[PDB]
């Protein structure tokens, strides 16, 4: 019950770290879209 | 002895049949409702030489032999031209095959479809949004490239999605169905055939049609993820967060059968490895040696 949400934290906590490992891999991929529309349209849009 | 002369002679002929078939291009494909096994055949014009397959496989279509076979290919990696049982043939059977289950007290077989499968990008949610319509480019990109001369990558902006009987039978349709014979068409030339389909967010929307996509999900695993992603595009593509969450939900909810190639890699480079990897693989299935 207590312990319960202690548990839930750290969930919580890993989770949160692999949320921001996994969303830099998706900007970078959006980068690299945003590079070439640069390239071709002059637009980051 | 009067029966093997016969037989080699008819063998003769039938034999030299495919050989001449193997350089002339491909009339048409079809795609399979039924299976085959040649196991148990004994009225193959070359004994051997029946294509087996299983349903929902491809076949490239050379030629007629007779009203029972036909020349042509599985398109699958390193199977060469044979004899493909005609429409005609497989209905004798299914009805033979009917005949022995109801002693027990005790849908046409092929559909005619594009010689190249079409590559439609779906997800990770809807199109003409930043989100999915940038990371949809970053991988047409890298397609263009990587099968350079090999590959045709067109944009639809009709909705294909309308291109079904209960629609044609019974976007303006004229234009949608002006589109499918383009497809067709550019799928002759058995380049690979890619569309950036701006109506097409979901696999079920192709299901009724003739087209067979190959089905690309683009899928970010993480709910969170995606709406830092959204958010990340500042004001304008945020306010429109909420349906965009939904389409996305929509779509994961989807069992995996629905799709050809699930890219769920969060590293670009890895995702097109993924993808090019299976383009290989078919390229090599509908182009033999």
């Amino acid at each position: 019950r207590e312990r319960v949400e202690n548990r839930r934290a750290f969930l919580k906590l890993r989770r949160q770290q692999q949320i921001e490992r996994e969303l830099n891999g998706y900007l970078e991929w959006i980068f690299k879209a945003e590079e070439v529309m640069l390239a071709e349209e002059d637009k980051n849009a | 002895e009067d029966r093997e002369a016969v037989r080699r002679e008819a063998e003769r002929q039938a034999q030299a049949q495919l050989e001449k078939a193997k350089t002339k291009p491909v009339a048409f494909a079809v795609r399979t409702n039924v299976s085959y096994s040649a196991a148990h055949e004994d009225d193959v014009p070359v004994p051997g030489m029946a294509i087996s397959f299983e349903a929902k496989d491809f076949l490239h279509v050379k030629e007629k032999f007779n009203n029972d076979w036909w020349i042509g290919r599985l398109v699958k990696e390193g199977c060469e031209i044979g004899f493909i049982p005609s429409p005609v043939k497989l209905e004798n059977m299914r009805l033979q095959h009917e005949q022995r289950a109801k002693e027990f007290k005790l849908t046409p077989p092929y559909d005619v479809v594009p010689s190249m499968r079409p590559v439609v990008l779906v997800g990770p949610s809807l199109k003409g949004y930043e989100v999915t319509d940038m990371m949809q480019k970053a991988l047409f990109d890298f397609l263009k490239h990587r099968f350079e001369g090999r590959i045709s990558i067109t944009r639809v902006t009709a909705d294909i999605s309308l291109a079904k009987r209960s629609v044609l039978n019974n976007s303006s349709l004229a234009e949608v169905q002006s589109e499918i014979e383009r497809i067709f068409e550019l799928a002759r030339t058995l380049q690979l055939v890619v569309l950036d389909a701006d109506t097409i967010n979901h696999p079920a929307q192709l299901s009724k049609t003739s087209l067979a996509p190959i089905v690309v999900y683009v899928k970010i695993s993480s709910p969170k993820v995606l709406q830092r992603l959204i958010k990340s595009r500042g004001k304008s593509q945020a306010k429109h967060l909420n349906v965009q969450m939904v389409a996305a939900d929509k779509l994961a909810q989807c069992p995996p059968e629905l799709f050809d190639v699930i890219l769920d890699e969060n590293q670009l480079e890895d995702a097109c490895e993924h993808l090019a990897d299976y383009l290989e693989a078919y390229w090599k299935a509908t182009h033999p040696p």
